């Protein structure tokens, strides 16, 4: 276990390794997030309104668009 | 790019950018100017 | 030697002792010297790579086959998954052992073969020749790809598209083209930007500010 | 209404007191030079742009160079087509 | 050990503490305070920095384009710029629920956006942008202006380029371009765009980049103009059957005089404006040929300074030693610039309301309400800071002996007089605006409004009657019909201006009341103690009779103890950090004043105004109270709407308010000892150990924490009173 | 020397060393030494793309191209303009990069790499003196050029047939006015 785990860590065990597969994995995981991720999640900001909104309520006196 | 004006963003563009500044770019700043603030002068 | 650009004054970790050297690292990405030799060894793998897939797309595109960003969806004789864990499985060793031959040597290797060299051809000028087709077809698969995505077709009915009307098939007449467009101008400016930057600061190398560069020295 | 004749009138005019009546006042007022001499003391390219490097030297016996016309003539279009534009509308107030 | 971050100061690069980290945030821009700078370094630093503002703001602007130009609607909003509301840009929130994305939907989009209050609308239909396309190229050009001045600033830190000293000293020549170029030839080409673009794009003509060449700004080309037949230039004015961006009503005349609003747009006239930048652009350029250069002519500076000295001493020796006070002082030269630009600032709000330049303003309230308070609260920052830095004047600039006996130094020998007179006129207003204030709230709680001490302001009234107002009947100057500055007049600039100064409808000198004078002498209450305060840290910022040897200390210190019967809050930093706070409520009372004036007039309701405004449960009740409403019913447990953003913000800005009042009144030494304990918790918490700290944890300083809790209380006073605008405007209208 | 106005006597920084010096400097942007030597080399190149601008303008009027000078961008030609810019770019900056470092050292003028070009034996001075006055006059011709056409006005040949058509009706004076007649 400890060879596995000392061999798993081989390629990360410096400073500057991890934090270029922090970044890597990272800004691909929040990237491919914005791009499928929050679509899979069914974010109500990807499906959008499902409605007509707030548009013609633009105030109680005035109902601006 | 896109048809009249080019260079109009994609549609997927604020799905990008907005975690990208606020999630990423923060990060990567703040470990920057971590890493600079407690560095010692030889 | 010459340089990326006429005239260029390389940095000063790319002092010319590596092949390919250029003085290409306006990012500054090859200031640590490990990483500069993982950066290598990454740019002839990519390269290779890219060699293979750049012929590969080229023999297939050449006779009647499936198109290459098409080619995945088609009927095999294996599944898709056990296809990738097959691939995964063997792939394991195979770049288990390349990694162990670029810790011991620092260059490439197939098993045990530290130099794959079965015709002993092995050569400085045969690895300037090797980086240099390896960089030339990266750009290569880059733009097979990339006007396979403009138009639905790969390299060479593209190639016949634009030796059809050189000047009205060409990037600059695609949807692209505004983009690329002024990047081609940006690009042609740069480096009398960069010039200026060397002349006005002669003799003094400057730090741009980059995480992965420690610029704080 | 002729606005050549009014303009060359302002102008002549202008010029006409500038070299005859205020020169002597000009010259006497635009030389300081007891406390307030040179601006700048410096060797630099842009400690140069402050110094005379040119000065303009004419013939004209009472010193009119190109300078003073070039203000005069100046104050002269000015107040000339000021004249051309009050009278443009065919009226004044008082 | 000494570490790296501060490489401006070694004193705070060796601190083995957190106070390195902040101080060197806060040390950044004291360029003067730096480890071995020189006079021209700290010059050509600063000229550095300008040009980094300068590529900033152009970055903003081409930003503000952009979003406006992609996530917009400026195409959809010139075709009906009265109903549909402004887009300032879109949302992308993965927070958000389906009913704040159903809520957000606002103006016509296809998902959440938000309404801009920013007047870009108006302001880039006004000077003749009606597409989508033009707003990108104006987004592309600014950011290559702001490429180009990033450019530059890395130039002239070159050491060929590096400027010198005495070219940054030279005031006549830069005083003769910036006078010139900056600002009259500035103007003359914003008179040529409006003549040849804006004017006819408000004429149904569309006029590019690729016509304007090839179209006329006038039927007459340049004939009236060399010619002098100027009158030609205002030949056919747009009638008040005008409708703005068509050819209805149009007119050909380009530069007009008519004075008051367009009809239509309840804005004023784009010809005027013509008219107006070209005047402007003359009398700049006439006045930048003013100040000796190296051609002769022209005026010494000094010479004009030293040279005016009364006599009979009455300001002792004049302005003798003043130019170079000036020239060698930056605190002097920004606390003047400052001083002026938060006054032009105040002109700004002032007048962008009752003179709206940009159509369909003044029927977007909203945008008004933004703008007005945006511009007085930035005016009240800037002033603060005017004093403040000539506070850092007279202690890190002020020679006693090269001023010696000119009117600088005068001011600091009856210093006591400025700062006790002042104290006096603050404190006669405040007893007696608040005394009025309670009788009248009194008076209309013994349920008795006809006892109320309502004091009709017919000093301002006159003023009004004297510009034609013919509500109070006066009959004066202007609404005089048989006087001499209404018969002079009458040609041009007036039929306009009495239309526009008689219409109740529009904010051009609004009528006023009793309760417009117990405001405007609460404003005069607030502006004489905010001086009060700032001028008496800038005077006493030298020394006073606790401490006379104040300038050896600096600006921002923190005390001198608790000896001498106590010592806090005794620098200059403290007089204008204790003065923003009465700016903050000057300016608050101030847009208080004009948020509840419109809301009154929006709503056809000053009737509400004339009677509540002269109390002060008026103020809580029937505006705080009142306009609320739908503020904080933005999210009920029943569900939310688009205000539920600033119902958020509103308790944001409570929230960061009352976060500062910890750093206000909290003070270090109980945090210290705290983070003492704590220190111990987590040296002797196991499994936690571990982890060490690298910098040593201490309490934010005294200056430190007062700026923290100064910040927290203006941004949550600044956040809440925008979400409270906003949104009792928006919900309104 | 004779300088730019009678009885004027040269400045400090224009020694007559250079080319083109008549002491014409009333500003005084020629007082640093290396700024002086980088607008000498701006001086030649505006004046030679000038030069070639005002050739290429009054041969393709003297030829029967189709439109005007200023017309010619907006034309149909084998390539578009979006492809025409990147080309050019490409093209010139391999030329002026190869330009620049070749002023860098040896500090004068050149084609690529010949740093100077001059296949011909025709370097002098008096021909340096000829070159720039040359090409100050096709640079001030040029702007007449452009300002001339202003609008859609005449072609430089063809303005001064008009101008040569009538002396006293046809000049600057015709033209600042009778505008709209023009467009
Ligand atoms: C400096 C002024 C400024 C400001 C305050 C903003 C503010 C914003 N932009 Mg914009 N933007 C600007 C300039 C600005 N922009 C410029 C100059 C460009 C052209 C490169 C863009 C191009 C742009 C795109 C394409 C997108 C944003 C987006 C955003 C939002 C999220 C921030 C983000 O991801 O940044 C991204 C910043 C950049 C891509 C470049 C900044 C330089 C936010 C409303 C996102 C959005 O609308 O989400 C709703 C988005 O997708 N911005
Ligand atoms: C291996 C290099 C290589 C080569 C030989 C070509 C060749 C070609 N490309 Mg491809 N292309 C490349 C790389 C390359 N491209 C890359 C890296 C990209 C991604 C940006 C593209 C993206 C692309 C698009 C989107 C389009 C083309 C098109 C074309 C054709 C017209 C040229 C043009 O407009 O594009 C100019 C190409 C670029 C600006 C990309 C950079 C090219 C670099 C600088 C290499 C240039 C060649 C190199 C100096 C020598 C090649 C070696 C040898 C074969 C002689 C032509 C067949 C167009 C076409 O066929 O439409 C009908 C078209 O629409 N290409
Ligand atoms: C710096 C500002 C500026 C600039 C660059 C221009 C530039 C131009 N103007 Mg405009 N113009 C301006 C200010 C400016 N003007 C102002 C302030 C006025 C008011 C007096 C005018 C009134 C004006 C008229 C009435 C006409 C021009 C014309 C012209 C053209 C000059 C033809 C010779 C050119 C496009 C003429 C033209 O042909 O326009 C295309 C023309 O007819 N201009
Ligand atoms: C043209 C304008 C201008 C210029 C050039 C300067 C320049 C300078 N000022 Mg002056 N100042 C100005 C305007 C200006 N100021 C204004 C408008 C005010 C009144 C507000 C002041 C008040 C002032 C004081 C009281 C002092 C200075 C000082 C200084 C010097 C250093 C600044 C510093 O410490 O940087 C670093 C500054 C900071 C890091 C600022 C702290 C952060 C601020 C408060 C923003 C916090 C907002 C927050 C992030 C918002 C979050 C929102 C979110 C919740 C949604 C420098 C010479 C100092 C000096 O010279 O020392 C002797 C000093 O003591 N200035
Ligand atoms: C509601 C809060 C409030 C009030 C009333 C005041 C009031 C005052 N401040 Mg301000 N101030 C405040 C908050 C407040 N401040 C805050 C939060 C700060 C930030 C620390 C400051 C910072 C500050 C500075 C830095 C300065 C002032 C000054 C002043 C005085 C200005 C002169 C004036 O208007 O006299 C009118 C006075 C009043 C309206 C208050 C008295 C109230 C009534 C009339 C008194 C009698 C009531 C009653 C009969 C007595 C009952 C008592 C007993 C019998 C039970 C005045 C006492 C300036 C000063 O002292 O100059 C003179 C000054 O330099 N203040
Ligand atoms: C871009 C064009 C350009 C450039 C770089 C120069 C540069 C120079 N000229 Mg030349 N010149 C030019 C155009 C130009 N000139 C034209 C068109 C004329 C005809 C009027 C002349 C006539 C002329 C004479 C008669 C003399 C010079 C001289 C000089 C030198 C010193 C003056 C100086 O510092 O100028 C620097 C100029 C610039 C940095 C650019 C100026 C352009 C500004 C920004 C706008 C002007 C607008 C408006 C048309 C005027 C310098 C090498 C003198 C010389 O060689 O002495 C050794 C000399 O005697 N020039
Ligand atoms: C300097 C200069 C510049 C920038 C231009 C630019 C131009 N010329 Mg002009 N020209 C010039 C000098 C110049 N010329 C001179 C000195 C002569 C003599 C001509 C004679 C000339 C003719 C007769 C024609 C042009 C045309 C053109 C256009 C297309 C050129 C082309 O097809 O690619 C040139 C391609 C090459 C491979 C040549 C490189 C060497 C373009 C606007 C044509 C046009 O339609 O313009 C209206 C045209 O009919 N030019
Ligand atoms: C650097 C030299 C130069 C100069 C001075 C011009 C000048 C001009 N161009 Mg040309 N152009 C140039 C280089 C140049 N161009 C280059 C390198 C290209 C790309 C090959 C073009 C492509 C181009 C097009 C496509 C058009 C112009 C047009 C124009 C005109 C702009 C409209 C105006 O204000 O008048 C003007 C005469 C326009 C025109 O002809 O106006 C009628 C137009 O449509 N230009
Ligand atoms: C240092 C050098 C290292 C080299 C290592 C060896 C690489 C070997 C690559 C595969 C070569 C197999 C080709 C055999 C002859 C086929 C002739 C033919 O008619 O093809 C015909 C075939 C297509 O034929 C199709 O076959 C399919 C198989 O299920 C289906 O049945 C289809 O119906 C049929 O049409 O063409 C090919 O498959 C060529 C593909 C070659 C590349 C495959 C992907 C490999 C990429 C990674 C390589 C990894 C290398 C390390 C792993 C190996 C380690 C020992
Ligand atoms: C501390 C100090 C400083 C600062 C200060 C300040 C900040 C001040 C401010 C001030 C101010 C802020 C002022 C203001 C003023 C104003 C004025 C002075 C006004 C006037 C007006 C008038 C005069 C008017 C007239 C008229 C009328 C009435 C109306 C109509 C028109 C006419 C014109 C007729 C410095 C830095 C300098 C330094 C020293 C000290
Ligand atoms: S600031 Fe704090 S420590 Fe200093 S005198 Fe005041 S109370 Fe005492």
């Amino acid at each position: 276990q400890a060879k596995f785990f000392t061999q798993a860590t081989d390629i990360i065990s410096r400073r500057e390794s991890l934090r270029a597969l922090v970044a890597l994995s990272g800004i691909a995981a929040i990237v491919t997030y914005g791009l499928k991720g929050a679509k899979d999640a069914d974010l109500p900001i990807t499906k959008g309104p499902q409605t007509t909104g707030e548009n013609g309520k633009g105030g109680s006196v005035r109902s601006r668009l | 790019a896109a048809q009249g004006y080019p260079f109009v963003p994609p549609s997927w563009a604020p799905s990008v950018f907005v975690p990208l500044t606020g999630l990423v770019l923060p990060a990567i700043a703040m470990a920057t100017l971590f890493v600079y603030i407690e560095k010692e002068a030889p | 030697r010459p340089m990326w650009y006429p005239g260029a004054t390389a940095p000063a970790h790319l002092d010319g002792s590596m092949l390919g050297d250029y003085g290409f690292d306006p990012l500054r990405l090859g200031v640590n010297k490990d990483n500069l030799k993982w950066f290598r060894e990454a740019e002839l793998t990519n390269g290779r790579w890219a060699m293979a897939a750049v012929v590969g797309i080229l023999f297939t595109d050449a006779v009647g086959l499936p198109k290459f960003w098409t080619a995945g969806a088609e009927k095999y004789a294996l599944d898709n998954q056990t296809l990738a864990l097959i691939e995964v499985a063997v792939f394991a060793v195979l770049e288990g052992k390349r990694y162990e031959i670029y810790k011991k040597t620092g260059e490439t290797g197939f098993l045990s073969f530290a130099p794959f060299d079965p015709m002993g051809m092995k050569s400085e000028e045969m690895k300037l020749k090797e980086l240099k087709n390896g960089r030339l077809a990266m750009l290569a698969f880059l733009g097979f790809c990339s006007q396979a995505a403009v138009y639905g077709k790969g390299p060479i009915e593209t190639l016949q598209l634009h030796l059809a009307d050189p000047g009205h098939n060409n990037i600059y007449t695609s949807s692209v083209g505004p983009e690329t467009a002024v990047t081609v101008a940006v690009l042609c400016v740069l480096p009398m930007i960069i010039e200026a930057t060397k002349t006005l600061n002669p003799g003094k190398e400057s730090v741009p500010y980059f995480p992965w560069n420690e610029p704080w020295n | 209404l002729d606005p050549q004749i009014v303009i060359s009138g302002s102008t002549a005019a202008f010029l006409a007191i500038g070299r005859f009546v205020f020169l002597g006042y000009q010259r006497r007022e635009a030389n300081f030079d007891s406390t307030v001499g040179p601006k700048t003391t410096g060797a630099t390219y842009f400690d140069d742009l402050q110094k005379n490097s040119t000065i303009f030297a004419t013939n004209d016996p009472a010193g009119f160079n190109i300078i003073d016309v070039a203000g005069w003539g100046a104050l002269g279009h000015a107040v000339g087509f000021a004249v051309l534009a009050i009278n443009s509308l065919q009226g004044a107030n008082l | 050990a000494t570490k790296l971050f501060p490489k401006f100061s070694q004193g705070l690069a060796q601190d083995p503490t957190t106070r390195r980290i902040w101080y060197g945030l806060a040390m950044a821009h004291d360029f003067e305070s730096h480890d071995g700078m020189t006079e021209e370094n700290l010059y050509q630093k600063i000229f550095a920095s300008h040009f980094g503002q300068l590529s900033i703001i152009f970055l903003w602007t081409s930003g503000n384009l952009f979003h406006v130009a992609w996530q917009g609607n400026f195409e959809q909003w010139v075709t009906d710029p009265v109903h549909i509301r402004p887009i300032a840009h879109a949302i992308w929130d993965p927070h958000f629920g389906q009913p704040a994305v159903e809520a957000f939907t606002r103006g016509g989009a296809s998902g959440p956006v938000n309404i801009s209050t920013s007047g870009v609308y108006q302001w880039w239909y006004t000077i003749g942008m009606r597409t989508n396309q033009d707003l990108y190229v104006g987004s592309v050009f600014l950011a290559l202006v702001s490429a180009i001045f990033l450019f530059a600033g890395w130039l002239h830190l070159q050491p060929n380029f590096q400027p010198s000293l005495s070219w940054f000293k030279d005031a006549e020549s830069r005083l003769n371009h910036h006078l010139s170029g900056l600002f009259g030839v500035s103007s003359l080409a914003w008179t040529g765009h409006l003549v040849h673009v804006a004017i006819p794009e408000s004429r149904g003509q569309h006029v590019g980049w690729d016509n304007f060449l090839s179209v006329l700004p006038h039927p007459q080309g340049l004939t009236p103009f060399f010619t002098g037949n100027w009158a030609a230039y205002a030949q056919s004015p747009d009638t008040a059957s005008h409708v703005f961006g068509t050819a209805q009503g149009s007119g050909q005349a380009i530069l007009t005089f008519l004075g008051g609003f367009h009809p239509q747009t309840q804005s004023l006239w784009l010809t005027d404006m013509a008219h107006h930048h070209l005047a402007i652009a003359v009398i700049f350029i006439v006045a930048g040929h003013m100040y000796r250069t190296n051609f002769g002519i022209g005026h010494r500076m000094q010479a004009i300074l030293e040279a005016h000295t009364p006599p009979s001493g009455s300001l002792g020796a004049g302005h003798k030693g003043l130019f170079d006070t000036v020239n060698n002082s930056l605190h002097f030269q920004l606390g003047l610039a400052l001083a002026s630009v938060g006054t032009i600032t105040s002109l700004v709000a002032q007048h962008m309301y009752s003179l709206p330049p940009y159509a369909f303003q003044a029927i977007d309230f909203t945008t008004q309400a933004a703008l007005y308070t945006h511009h007085q609260y930035i005016a009240g920052f800037i002033m603060c800071g005017a004093f403040a830095h000539g506070a850092i004047f007279f202690i890190r600039d002020y020679d006693p002996e090269q001023n010696k006996g000119n009117v600088l130094a005068r001011m600091l020998d009856h210093k006591e007089a400025l700062i006790s007179h002042l104290s006096w006129v603050s404190l006669f207003l405040g007893f007696h605006t608040l005394g009025l204030y309670v009788h009248n709230d009194v008076m209309q709680a013994f349920g008795t409004p006809e006892k109320q001490i309502l004091i009709e302001p017919v000093f301002a009234q006159w003023i009004q009657a004297a510009h034609g107002k013919a509500l109070y009947g006066f009959d004066f100057l202007l609404s005089s019909k048989t006087s001499a500055a209404f018969a002079n007049g009458q040609s041009l600039w007036l039929p306009g201006w009495l239309d526009a100064i008689n219409n109740n409808q529009n904010s051009l000198f609004l009528t006023i009341g009793p309760g417009d004078f117990l405001v405007h002498h609460a404003i005069a209450l607030g502006l004489h103690t905010t001086t009060l305060i700032l001028v008496k840290g800038a005077l006493d910022a030298r020394g006073s009779k606790l401490m006379p040897d104040k300038k050896d200390f600096g600006y921002s210190f923190p005390c001198d103890g608790p000896g001498r019967g106590g010592t806090c809050d005794i620098s200059a930093y403290d007089a204008f950090y204790l003065a923003v706070f009465w700016m903050l409520n000057t300016i608050g009372w101030v847009t208080f004043y004009w948020h509840w004036k419109h809301l009154t007039l929006w709503q056809g309701n000053v009737a509400q105004f004339d009677e509540s405004s002269t109390y002060l449960m008026g103020w809580l009740r029937d505006y705080l109270w009142l306009n609320s409403s739908q503020l904080i019913n933005g999210y009920n447990p029943f569900g939310m709407n688009s205000l539920s953003v600033w119902a958020w913000t509103f308790l944001f800005g409570h929230l960061i308010y009352a976060t500062g009042f910890m750093f206000l009144i909290s003070w270090r030494g109980y945090w210290q000892e705290l983070i003492e304990t704590l220190v111990w918790a987590h040296e002797k918490t196991p499994l936690a150990n571990l982890v060490y700290w690298k910098d040593k944890p201490v309490a934010l300083s005294i200056v430190q924490a007062r700026l923290v809790g100064l910040a927290h209380f203006s941004v949550g006073y600044i956040f809440t009173y925008a979400a409270f605008l906003i949104a009792s405007t928006s919900g309104r209208f | 020397r004779p300088t730019w106005l009678p009885g004027l006597n040269p400045p400090a920084h224009l020694k007559g060393a250079l080319a083109g010096d008549n002491g014409f400097d009333p500003l005084g942007l020629g007082q640093d030494e290396g700024r002086l030597k980088w607008y000498a080399e701006a001086e030649k190149t505006n004046g030679r793309w000038a030069m070639m601008a005002v050739a290429g303008i009054l041969g393709q009027e003297l030829l029967g191209v189709t439109p005007a000078w200023w017309e010619a961008g907006a034309k149909e030609y084998d390539i578009p303009a979006q492809a025409l810019t990147p080309i050019e770019f490409i093209v010139m900056g391999f030329l002026e990069i190869k330009r620049y470092q070749g002023f860098k050292q040896t500090g004068t003028s050149g084609f690529i790499n010949s740093f100077p070009f001059d296949p011909a034996g025709m370097n002098s001075p008096s021909m340096a003196t000829k070159e720039v006055k040359n090409g100050r006059l096709a640079m001030v011709a040029f702007i007449g050029f452009c300002v001339q056409a202003l609008a859609t006005r005449t072609q430089p040949i063809e303005g001064l047939t008009a101008h040569l058509a009538d002396p006293f009706g046809k000049n600057i004076t015709y033209y600042l006015t009778h505008l709209p007649e023009t467009l």
